């Protein structure tokens, strides 16, 4: 059964190597969540540092692709960094050729088309990663676009990725049924981060210290990650309500 | 490495046959029957469309009979997509020859080159051969009216009347039985249709399931690709419907 | 290093079957239903928008794609394979036609170029076939309105009306009963929505259905005035509202 | 390489080509044959840059001889002239162009007609009753325009050629050491032994 | 078993079998000894014949005036690697007017052998080399293995029954290391070392091959009647 | 050593009422020397007429090229190319050789088989399109033709009148150019008939 | 199955068995460690003395990249040399364009992307080495460890090879007992001790110790080998601790 | 073209004229010769407009890609990238560049890449006429750790003199001030600077 | 050739003359120098006519493919960056001198491009042999905060200065108006001030005037 070793069709019309690449996604046992505010897009990811010898500042699955685009990865760090370096290269080249900052959704489509090639060409293996791209686009506003090893991509009101993805998804689904809108009706990004963290706690049923979380925030004309002290200030606000 | 997944499409069997050529010919044997009949004053090409659907657009359809230049046509049996690659190559080779010598390409030269391309795929490159058999109907000022066939092996031969695709055994016996050398085009038209009518796997032969063409002659050669209504008429006139 | 796979991954089996093409068609069968109907004064192409998640924004994923101002495409099968085929189709409409003849290719010739790309994935080294069937609807001055199906093999056939994917067998039977040569465009849209309701199980509205037409020229969509010969694109994607209006009188 | 003349009469083509090869201040040879048989009924005369002339002529000869073997058929003069023109037309936009001018004289066995083709180094092809290359046309064309008749016999054509060669020997400053004359007709190619 | 088809495949225990099989070619090869003092470095090689009518396969190759090696295993591979060393020695002389350090020679052979163990289609080298030289830091002996592992040693041996000679040099270490400014005595120690790897056959005039390099001694190979002194 | 004026010759095209006319001289020379009085510079691919002036080897080469390309067009499109489309093809093909151009002045003439609209167009050697209602001129006597055309031409001429106008435009232009003349051909092109007339002119 | 026969093939688990097999080769290798300190990094390695015939101090395993980066590895020694050679090309091309010597995080990703590339194709074999490397840049001291998969992180202390579990345990104690930080000269002595303690898992053959260091204060931000009196002082300290 | 870059207490200022000439015709009299290659790394371009615009755009790309991977680049790093492009393609390029940048560590820095393709680090630099750099240019006039107001006046005066004697220079005086505070754009109209 | 671009309140306007010249000879008395790159991005060309048309269509083609790929209306900065990088690569051997103007989601833009690949920004620009005549009118009458009607008047006046005073320019004035939130309006032959006066005499020939050697029916059919 060499139809399970390379990206060719099985008799039932499946690509097993693509399906197994999806299973590699959850190898890190990390859950990510992305939501949109009025003016911002917030992405939160669990931060697990099991080894005591590790330098925790270097353990990250959130990447600053460009000045406006942020990318969180669910999957092994080698494939994550492979995708990150390529996305950084693609965003820079776009700006040089076309004279404007590469949009979140166009970078997503580009990285998805690269992923698609790995599912059709045999010599290249798929990357075992799901890429969640966030920005505040100058045309579309707050944007979430997610890529997977099948070369599939789509836009999201909000999204979740990881082992306990379904639990976070239904939690957010239920909120948007109630609120009757496509975003978190909140002025400041600080309170959109507080919402993201609150709903992850409710979905996973676990509490978080300042070192258990990793936060990325997209505003107009910059994407930035929060320090441990920025998160800690945010966790205090939640607790005092 | 990649050696593991190589089918080795260009190797001999212990019996000294080319596996992929033999299996390509098996493929072609399931294709709709194509008959060429060469008369003293023209050539007939008749081909059976593969199990037609009622909602198929019959009038603006080309499956079996293709024009190579003003003096040469081919009937196809096998993968249509493979045939079209080869047909465009042949159309270009014909215009290259006309550009070079200011003379319409002699039929055999075009046939030999197209056959030599097929041969190449069986001896080198490690690709699957073209799953196509052609009947070439053409005229030149040297040999006059000529019928050839080529198959995936790249072998070509000349014929007075020939069939390719499904039920060639049965079709060749019927042609061998009723064919004679002093035959007219109108007689050859009747033979071609009668032969398809008896060899067909369909309940009854109808205009909508047929493609038809004649290369006839006050000193010029005319190619007539028959319209649906013109097939309907010739099918009533010969008394098959 | 380097692509060592310079040999065909699609080969003839002893039975004469091309396994990878057969298996690609199996993937298309599992695919969501899409259909095309040709009227006298236009063509309609339609498909269900199977939403992966309700959090997903189904507007962003476009299953019906403009190839040229007068040519549109829908698919059944693997969405990513379709997306890269649309990109290659748009580019080849320019590189191998528009940049030579200064006009957009006729439906049959663009279909021919798409078919060629899909045939190459069937024979070239180190690649699998495309796991999609395309329905391409188009208009051109000398051929008028036309509808073509393109298969993983690279084979294409012109249709009066057809369907591909999940419920194509049942959908094709339904179209055979309803289709005549005197259909106006509005009649073909009506039939398309009736046909597609059979194959859709869940919600059936303008947000779960994607539908485009090749019809009259749209001066309003051209984006400039002053050139009388330039009258605008014949391809128009129907809005969520325009679909819901035709579902009331159903 | 200077003088190449051609006359197409009723039933044959006559090619006259100067015998002199000059390098610097000395005449190296006075018996040079500036012609190659392309096929049994097709002859090509050539003049131009040293080396290029023979190299081009022999290259064309080999390609026509190859076609004859492959198809067991003699390519028509029109077909040979079209092939030769295309090779020269390729040459002109090459890195180093062939500076060769040719006359192709052939008998078409299908039409039963003699044919003369004049092709210059640019690939400028023209079908003519009579033709020349370089300065040769300047002293003979006025003479040909006058006496040439299309129903002329081979003997009439040879006499008209003598008149042209005599005018060249009188008014031309260089000594071309006379001409070799070859006739192309239905029976093939033969050389006039004495001129 | 399933993991020895090529050099691009690790075994479940993390072994490269094609490299281990290449290493096996060296064990089948005829014994060659290397040893050095502070002043001189010596190669001793037992040359192998096809039969009594044949010549004896040359084991020692000169690379420069100050460097050369002995081979055990595939002789053609030794020719490829020795030719590569000659070019690197030569590049160093022409570009930098600098004799190539024996250590750098080792590093270059290691890196060349490594590339042939990581790429599909290629195969590992099937030869082991003992490189001796005298450079700016004195006498040197290297052991090359086609795994890419190069090792600097006072003495060693490679080939069939090499363990005998290697055990002797391990015992003698303190004696032969101090043979300074005395070529003949250092060769004698090398010839007595290789003698510990002999079975049935003894050292003859056209059988023994010796090479030496040192302070005021260019890399010179002794064969035939020239090695009669040391029998 | 100016490739456009070695061989010499002229083409002119004109529009009339439901008709177009294209005409050329028959001279091919090698500078001062007249070589051929039968070198036609007007070719047709179906119902689309192309005149080409300039370097004769490129005139022959471009004819052979556009025959090739229009033959393949017809096989694939299953219909004869139209003047408007052919114009773009000539433009594309010339600009492809931008930095090694064909030394030619091509002129397109024909009637659109669908709309019945008379069409003419001219190009420079790198394929810049000159689309014109009235007339197009090309060759070594282009200045002379511009003068003749700009004074003689009036719109909506009938085929029989247009013939006289374009004939007189060409003849009188060719007689004031050393490298043009030696005979002339005029094509009168109606929707579904085409007449070709050889003019009698001075042979110097 | 057969998912472990070809590199770059995902198992139904979503694992690359060929990379996991490369780790076995690393686990089979000698012990190597890295210790991050106040203003720099320390590297140490276990060199097994197979024979008396090995020349002491003249089989150096620790490699320098540029002038400021130290590299040590466990597993297939040639694979480590191949990786360092590439590192030197990357560090050279960075300095050529951007002038500044390559920052350690920048350099880490250059090795990372290269090693990861050798897990994308079946035409290549994964690297059979774990590489402990680091040095001093404009942002201070950095220590990294890189694995056959292409995975790397920043470390306070790093260990790999046959005695990794022993070394890791002894590294974890240093992190706990020195939260305010360890000095460069201290880290050299601790590095020696940890190699001697880690040698208990490889005690058939006796061994030779090898230490290098980059320190802003002690080496002026450059990579130097610990030799002579400072090396013998560290050996004596380690000898005293085992007894 | 008259351009200069001066380092002062709080950072560096970039000044230039606004005149672009084709022969004696002023193609653009309101030219912006102050070009951003990073937030706080700007350059003044002299030589071929096409060549300097092409180079500036490539350097902008390289510093964007540098920032993505390695964070904010030093002025030295920007100077290096400029020099690399200018030095390697010296045979087909006519470009003289002055690089001015602000770091929080290094403060204000000025680098010149002249027509040679060499790199020089200076406290200040002036280029007058055809990319002609002046070594001295009133050495006693420039002091280290000048105030912003002193430095603006020093550049305004220097560029005033150049415009007066040179027809290549003219129009308005544009300045960009690079400090910890941020980026300030200054424009001085002819009626201000001509009466100096 | 005279081409101008003028920025106004809510957009940009470009204008050009309609004369095409081979040296001193007028080849086309009414050619169009206003080229569409995109529906709302228009280009005016000067220099080698084949090069301006060729470069405008190539970038126009690549812009359409980029617009489709990104699902976004094309930006003028994209047309600018793609034109200049193409022109620069050929070191001026493509003699295209362009005024690029248009509206996009970002707003209204006006740029000039030089054959060597240098670009400039302006509120008013002119290019071609009539640029100095045109620029004299722009430097005389241009002000900040022009209306649409003021900008068309200024643009066409600038082209007229070229038509009358420059021998390279003549015939008619073409204008294209790109306003924000509106379809761009192409005003072909906006002004026709150079109408040819009635001729003194009809040069229509009596039929049979021309001598004819041979007639023959040409076969255009199959
Ligand atoms: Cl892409
Ligand atoms: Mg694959
Ligand atoms: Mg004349």
């Amino acid at each position: 059964g060499y139809d399970r070793h390379i990206t060719i069709f099985s008799p039932e019309g499946r690509l097993y190597q693509v399906e197994y690449a999806f299973k590699a996604t959850n190898q890190t046992n990390i859950n990510s969540l992305a939501v949109r505010g009025k003016d911002c897009t917030v992405v939160i990811s669990q931060k697990k540092v099991p080894d005591k010898l590790l330098d925790p500042t270097t353990v990250s699955y959130i990447f600053c692709i460009s000045r406006t685009i942020g990318m969180v990865v669910n999957g092994p760090i080698p494939d994550a960094r492979n995708a990150a370096l390529r996305a950084k290269a693609e965003a820079a080249e776009f700006r040089y050729k076309y004279g404007y900052d590469m949009p979140c959704d166009v970078l997503a489509k580009r990285m998805a088309n690269l992923s698609q090639i790995y599912t059709q060409r045999a010599y290249m293996r798929p990357l075992g990663v799901i890429l969640t791209f966030v920005s505040v686009d100058e045309e579309l506003g707050p944007s979430i676009y997610k890529t997977d090893p099948a070369g599939y991509y789509v836009g999201y009101k909000a999204t979740a990725t990881g082992p306990k993805q379904q639990e976070i998804t239904t939690n957010l689904e239920n909120h948007f049924k109630k609120s009757k809108i496509d975003h978190i009706n909140e002025e400041s990004w600080e309170k959109v981060v507080e919402f993201a963290i609150t709903h992850m706690i409710d979905a996973l049923g676990t509490e978080f210290s300042k070192n258990d979380l990793e936060v990325g925030v997209a505003t107009k004309d910059k994407f930035f990650t929060l320090s441990a002290e920025n998160i800690e200030e945010r966790l205090v606000a939640i607790a005092e309500q | 490495g990649s050696r593991r997944y190589d089918s080795r499409t260009t190797i001999f069997s212990p019996e000294g046959r080319l596996y992929q050529v033999e299996y390509a010919l098996e493929s072609i044997s399931h294709a709709g029957t194509a008959i060429g009949i060469m008369a003293s004053d023209g050539i007939v090409l008749a081909a059976e469309r593969k199990v037609t659907s009622t909602l198929l657009e019959q009038d603006t359809s080309t499956e079996k009979l293709y024009k190579l230049n003003d003096k040469i046509a081919v009937a196809v049996a096998g993968l249509t997509a493979d045939a079209e690659i080869l047909i465009n190559t042949a159309r270009i080779h014909a215009q290259n020859y006309l550009k070079t010598y200011n003379e319409d390409i002699p039929v055999e030269i075009l046939v030999r080159r197209l056959s030599d391309i097929k041969q190449g795929y069986t001896q080198h490159g490690g690709l699957r051969p073209f799953g196509v058999s052609f009947i070439y109907a053409g005229y030149d000022d040297r040999y006059g009216y000529q019928l050839y066939t080529s198959n995936p092996s790249g072998n070509y031969t000349g014929w007075k009347a020939i069939s390719v695709g499904a039920n060639t055994s049965a079709a060749q016996t019927l042609l061998q039985m009723d064919y004679k050398d002093d035959m007219k085009v109108d007689d050859a038209i009747e033979l071609a249709l009668k032969t398809l009518s008896k060899t067909t796997d369909s309940s009854a032969l109808t205009y909508d399931r047929l493609e038809f063409a004649t290369i006839r002659k006050d000193g010029e050669v005319y190619q007539k690709i028959f319209k649906p209504q013109e097939i309907k008429d010739i099918l009533v006139k010969t008394g098959i419907t | 290093m380097t692509d060592r796979y310079s040999f065909s991954l699609t080969t003839f089996s002893p039975s004469g079957k091309l396994g990878q093409i057969d298996y690609a068609l199996t993937a298309v069968k599992q695919g969501v239903t899409s259909l095309g109907i040709k009227a006298t004064n236009g063509v309609v192409i339609a498909t269900e928008k199977k939403s992966s998640s309700p959090l997903a924004m189904s507007e962003t994923l476009s299953k019906v794609s403009l190839l040229t101002p007068d040519i549109g495409a829908v698919y059944s099968g693997m969405g990513p394979d379709y997306r890269v085929l649309v990109d290659k189709s748009r580019k080849v409409a320019h590189t191998s036609y528009k940049r030579i003849y200064g006009e957009y290719p006729p439906t049959k010739l663009l279909v021919s170029e798409v078919a060629k790309i899909m045939q190459e994935a069937t024979q070239s080294g180190g690649v699998r076939p495309f796991g999609v069937s395309l329905l391409i609807a188009g208009h051109d001055e000398f051929n008028g309105f036309s509808l073509y199906q393109v298969d993983p093999s690279g084979s294409y056939f012109p249709w009066k009306a057809t369907a591909i994917g999940k419920g194509s067998v049942a959908a094709k039977t339904f179209l055979e009963k309803r289709w005549n040569d005197e259909l106006e465009l509005e009649d073909a849209i009506h039939i398309a929505l009736l046909t597609l309701k059979e194959s859709v199980e869940g919600e059936f509205n303008g947000d779960t259905i994607e539908l485009a037409i090749i019809g009259d020229e749209n001066p309003d969509l051209l984006g400039y005035t002053g050139i009388p010969t330039d009258k605008g694109p014949r391809f128009r994607k129907l809005t969520s509202q325009e679909i819901n209006d035709r579902l009331e009188a159903l | 390489m200077d003088i190449i003349l051609g006359i197409r009469v009723q039933d044959s083509v006559i090619l006259a080509s100067s015998k002199a090869v000059t390098r610097g201040i000395s005449v190296l040879k006075d018996s040079d044959d500036k012609t190659r048989q392309l096929s049994p009924h097709t002859l090509m005369s050539f003049a131009g840059e040293a080396g290029d002339t023979v190299q081009f002529a022999e290259y064309i000869q080999a390609n026509i001889q190859l076609y004859s073997i492959r198809e067991d058929y003699e390519l028509s003069p029109q077909a040979v002239s079209s092939f030769v023109r295309q090779e020269l037309a390729k040459s002109i936009r090459s890195r180093r162009p062939y500076q060769v001018n040719v006359l192709i004289g052939g008998y078409d066995k299908k039409k039963n007609k003699p044919e003369l083709y004049q092709i210059d180094y640019l690939g400028t092809k023209v079908e003519l009753p009579y033709g020349a290359h370089g300065y040769s046309g300047f002293y003979t064309f006025s003479l040909l325009d006058h006496h040439y008749r299309p129903d002329m016999t081979t003997e009439e054509g040879l006499d008209l050629l003598k008149l042209c060669v005599q005018e060249l020997e009188k008014r031309m400053p260089m000594d071309f050491k006379g001409v070799i004359v070859k006739i192309v007709d239905k029976d093939g190619i033969r050389q006039v032994d004495d001129f | 078993n399933n993991y020895d088809g090529d050099t691009v495949t690790f075994s479940p225990t993390g072994r490269l079998f094609q490299v281990e099989y290449a290493l096996e070619a060296i064990k089948q090869g005829s014994v060659t000894v290397g040893l050095r003092s502070n002043t001189h470095a010596v190669l001793v090689a037992l040359k192998r014949n096809a039969d009594e009518l044949s010549s004896y396969q040359k084991k020692i190759i000169k690379c420069d005036e100050h460097m050369g090696l002995s081979l055990a295993g595939l002789a053609p591979d030794a020719r490829v690697l020795s030719n590569y060393l000659r070019q690197q020695c030569n590049y160093s002389s022409l570009v930098f007017n600098r004799k190539l350090a024996v250590e750098r020679a080792g590093h270059l052979l290691c890196d060349k052998a490594q590339k042939n163990t990581q790429s599909y289609g290629g195969r590992p080298y099937g030869v082991g080399l003992l490189i001796i030289g005298y450079d700016k830091s004195g006498a040197h002996l290297l052991e090359f293995q086609p795994s890419g592992n190069v090792t600097e040693l006072y003495g060693t041996a490679i080939g069939a029954r090499s363990q005998g000679a290697k055990t002797y040099l391990e015992r003698t270490l303190d004696t032969f290391i101090k043979i300074d400014g005395n070529p003949d005595e250092l060769i004698k120690a090398g010839v007595e070392a290789i003698s510990q790897s002999l079975r049935d056959e003894s050292l003859t005039v056209d059988n023994l091959s010796i090479a030496i390099v040192g302070k005021d001694t260019p890399f010179t190979i002794y064969d035939g009647e020239a090695v009669a002194k040391y029998i | 050593s100016d490739p456009s004026s070695i061989n010499g010759g002229i083409v002119v095209a004109m529009t009339g009422k439901d008709c177009v006319a294209i005409a050329c001289d028959l001279r091919l020379g090698s500078q001062s020397l007249g070589v051929s009085n039968k070198f036609e510079k007007i070719f047709h691919y179906g119902h689309v007429f192309l005149g080409i002036t300039g370097l004769a080897t490129d005139v022959t080469t471009l004819n052979e090229m556009f025959r090739y390309k229009t033959n393949l067009y017809k096989l694939k499109e299953e219909r004869a190319i139209e003047p408007e489309t052919f114009t773009q093809l000539v433009s594309s093909s010339l600009y492809e050789r931008r930095f090694g151009p064909y030394f030619v002045g091509p002129v397109v003439a024909g009637i659109n088989s669908k709309s019945g609209k008379p069409f003419i167009a001219g190009f420079d050697l790198i394929g810049c399109i000159d689309e014109a209602k009235d007339f197009i001129v090309s060759g070594t006597a282009s200045d002379q033709l511009f003068g003749m055309c700009e004074s003689l031409y009036e719109p909506n001429l009938e085929p029989e009148d247009l013939f006289e106008t374009i004939s007189q435009a060409l003849l009188n232009a060719a007689d004031r150019d050393a490298l043009s003349g030696w005979g002339a051909v005029v094509y009168i092109i109606k929707k579904d008939e085409v007449v070709k007339r050889y003019l009698k002119m001075r042979q110097d | 199955t057969g998912y472990d026969l070809s590199n770059s093939v995902f198992s139904p688990d979503g694992r690359n068995f060929q990379v996991e097999y490369a780790v076995k080769a690393v686990e089979n290798g000698t012990t190597s460690i890295g210790i991050k300190c106040n203003d720099g990094v320390v590297f140490a390695v276990e060199k097994l003395i197979t024979s008396k015939l090995l020349v002491p101090q003249k089989n150096v395993k620790i490699q320098v990249v540029d002038r400021h980066i130290g590299c040590v590895y466990s597993g297939l020694i040639p694979d480590g040399r191949h990786l360092v050679n590439r590192g030197r090309e990357e560090a050279a091309s960075f300095k050529k364009l951007y002038k500044t010597p390559i920052p350690i995080p920048a350099f880490a990703d250059r090795l990372g992307q290269y090693v990861q590339a050798h897990t994308l194709y079946n035409s290549v074999r994964p690297f059979g080495v774990s590489t402990i490397f680091g040095g001093v840049d404009k942002n201070g001291a950095h220590l990294y460890m890189l694995e056959p998969s292409g995975s790397y992180w920043g470390y306070k202390g790093a260990a790999t090879g046959k005695g990794r579990q022993s070394a890791k345990a002894e590294l974890e104690k240093l992190v706990d007992h020195h939260p305010e930080g360890l000095s460069a000269r201290e880290a050299v002595k601790q590095a020696a001790k940890i190699i001697y303690l880690a040698h208990e898992d490889n005690k058939e053959k006796d061994f030779e110790l090898e230490i290098s260091w980059c320190s802003l204060s002690e080496t002026n931000g450059l990579h130097k080998f610990v030799k002579g009196d400072l090396l013998q002082e560290a050996i004596d300290f380690a000898q005293k601790e085992i007894n | 073209t008259s351009i200069m870059a001066v380092t002062f207490k709080d950072g560096v200022i970039l000044g230039a004229d606004s005149r672009t000439t084709t022969g004696a015709y002023i193609a653009n009299r309101v030219t912006d010769k102050l070009t951003r290659v990073h937030d706080k790394i700007w350059c003044c371009r002299s030589g071929s407009a096409a060549d300097t615009q092409a180079i500036a755009d490539i350097v902008q790309y390289h510093l964007e890609l540098y920032t993505s991977q390695y964070g904010t680049p030093s002025t030295e790093t920007a100077a290096s990238v400029f020099k690399e492009l200018c030095y390697e393609n010296k045979d087909n390029l006519t470009a003289g560049i002055i690089v001015a940048g602000y770091d929080d560590k290094n403060k204000g820095e000025v680098y010149t890449i002249p027509l040679g393709g060499s790199v020089h680090k200076l406290p200040y630099a002036i280029a007058v006429s055809g990319s002609t750099f002046i070594y001295g240019y009133c050495d006693k006039n420039f002091r280290e750790n000048m105030s912003k107001e002193e430095t603006v006046d020093f550049i305004k005066h220097s560029l005033s003199q150049a415009i007066k004697w040179d027809g290549s220079s003219g129009g308005v005086i544009r300045m960009v001030v690079l400090t910890a505070a941020g980026v300030e754009r200054l424009i001085f109209y002819p009626d201000e600077y001509e009466q100096l | 050739t005279t081409i101008v671009g003028v920025k106004f309140n809510n957009g940009v306007v470009i204008a050009a003359d309609t004369r095409s010249t081979q040296g001193p000879i007028v080849a086309d008395k009414n050619c169009a120098k206003l080229h569409r790159i995109s529906p709302k991005i228009w280009c005016a060309g000067a220099g080698t006519a084949a090069d301006t048309e060729a470069v405008t269509q190539l970038i126009g083609s690549n812009i359409e493919l980029h617009s489709l790929y990104t699902s976004r209306e094309p930006r003028v900065v994209s047309a600018l960056q793609m034109l200049k990088q193409h022109l620069f690569k050929y070191q001026g051997h493509i003699g295209a001198y362009l005024i690029v103007a248009g509206v996009d989601p970002t707003g209204s833009h006006l740029f000039s491009i030089h054959a060597h690949g240098s670009t400039d920004v302006g509120y008013y620009l002119s290019l071609g042999s009539g640029s100095l005549a045109a620029m004299a009118v722009l430097e005389s009458h241009w002000k900040q905060d022009l209306t649409k009607e003021e900008a068309i008047k200024l643009a066409s006046d600038a082209i007229q200065a070229g038509i009358w005073n420059d021998l390279g320019s003549g015939s008619n004035v073409d204008v294209c108006v790109m306003e924000i939130g509106k379809d761009a309006e192409y005003l072909r032959n906006y002004l026709t001030p150079n109408v040819r006066e009635e001729k003194q005499k009809s040069y229509k020939f009596p039929r049979g005037t021309t001598a004819v050697l041979k007639e023959s029916i040409v076969n255009i059919c199959d």
